[PDB]
């Protein structure tokens, strides 16, 4: 249901790279949690108060950091492994979550590591990424650093910033040449926004040219983008972009597309 | 809703 692609409507290079993902243990305790977590009415009506007062001052990303809520899922670990196509004891030196959030996507990635860096712009959520004993860099530090990463992941920020083909070619500049690799994520259709507060969107300063109306489409459209800054599709799957549940539904998701680049 | 929209 969520995993599934029509392989015809790619084109023979992409047909080749593809892996297909299944629900996963790690899937099913994360819909079971968010399930419970969200029987609990009093609990968000609390929740459901306090949001009110504080969006008028708030991003809603800052305030769901400020109480805990809604946390989410790209991948488990199975899938995470057989999609870079690495062994469960194997590891390198230095990872990079770009907009890591809370933390729970890079807490999935984080035993193949040694050295995981973050880099976040709620506050509220770098508080959780320190509590995860994270070292969090800025929007500007991640680039100029003098280090080589090994791994580097942007999952879910494309959509989500001003210069997204900045933020590639910045990614080619710091990636290991030889065996490093990005894992990157995209919902598609591409709905790109800079958030404001209250849950406004804003129109991104630089805006990719992922020309589509499905998911097959879209990806098909991603090569062009991805060569410009340096990068190449390795391998890539479809998966779910599942969050947490408030108390009018019970999980949510989203259709994401992940992609393994090589330099 | 969904924390990222
Ligand atoms: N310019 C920027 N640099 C770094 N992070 C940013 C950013 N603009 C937005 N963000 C952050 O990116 C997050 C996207 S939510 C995607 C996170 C995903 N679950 C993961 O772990 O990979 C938001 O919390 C937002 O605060």
């Amino acid at each position: 249901q969520w995993y599934v692609c029509n392989r015809e409507k790619l084109c023979e290079s992409l047909q080749a790279v593809f892996v297909q993902s299944y629900l996963d243990q790690g899937t099913q305790i994360f819909l079971n949690n968010s399930i419970e977590k969200s029987g609990w009415l009093f609990i968000q009506l609390y929740h459901s108060f306090v949001s009110s007062v504080f969006s008028l001052f708030m991003s809603r990303t800052s305030i769901n950091g400020l109480l805990g809520r809604g946390s989410m899922f790209v991948f488990s670990p199975d899938q995470f492994q057989r999609l870079l196509k690495i062994n469960p004891d194997w590891k390198t030196h230095r990872l990079l979550d770009l907009g890591a959030g809370d933390g729970e996507v890079t807490k999935i990635m984080s035993p193949h590591f040694e050295e995981i860096y973050a880099t976040e712009l709620s506050e509220t959520m770098i508080w959780q990424l320190q509590k995860k004993k994270y070292r969090v860099l800025g929007i500007n530090e991640w680039q100029n650093t003098g280090f080589q990463y090994d791994v580097i992941s942007c999952l879910n920020l494309l959509d989500r910033c001003d210069q997204p083909l900045t933020l590639l070619k910045d990614i080619r500049s710091v990636l290991e040449p030889t065996r490093g690799r990005v894992i990157l994520a995209l919902v598609l259709p591409f709905h790109p926004y800079v958030e404001n507060v209250g849950g406004k969107w804003e129109k991104p300063s630089e805006i990719l040219e992922i020309k589509g109306q499905n998911w097959e489409e879209q990806v098909n459209s991603l090569p062009e983008v991805f060569r410009k800054a340096g990068f190449v599709i390795e391998a890539f799957t479809r998966l779910p972009y599942l969050c947490e549940g408030d108390m009018y539904n019970d999980y949510y998701v989203l259709d994401d597309a992940v992609f393994v680049l090589k330099p | 809703g969904h924390t990222h929209e």
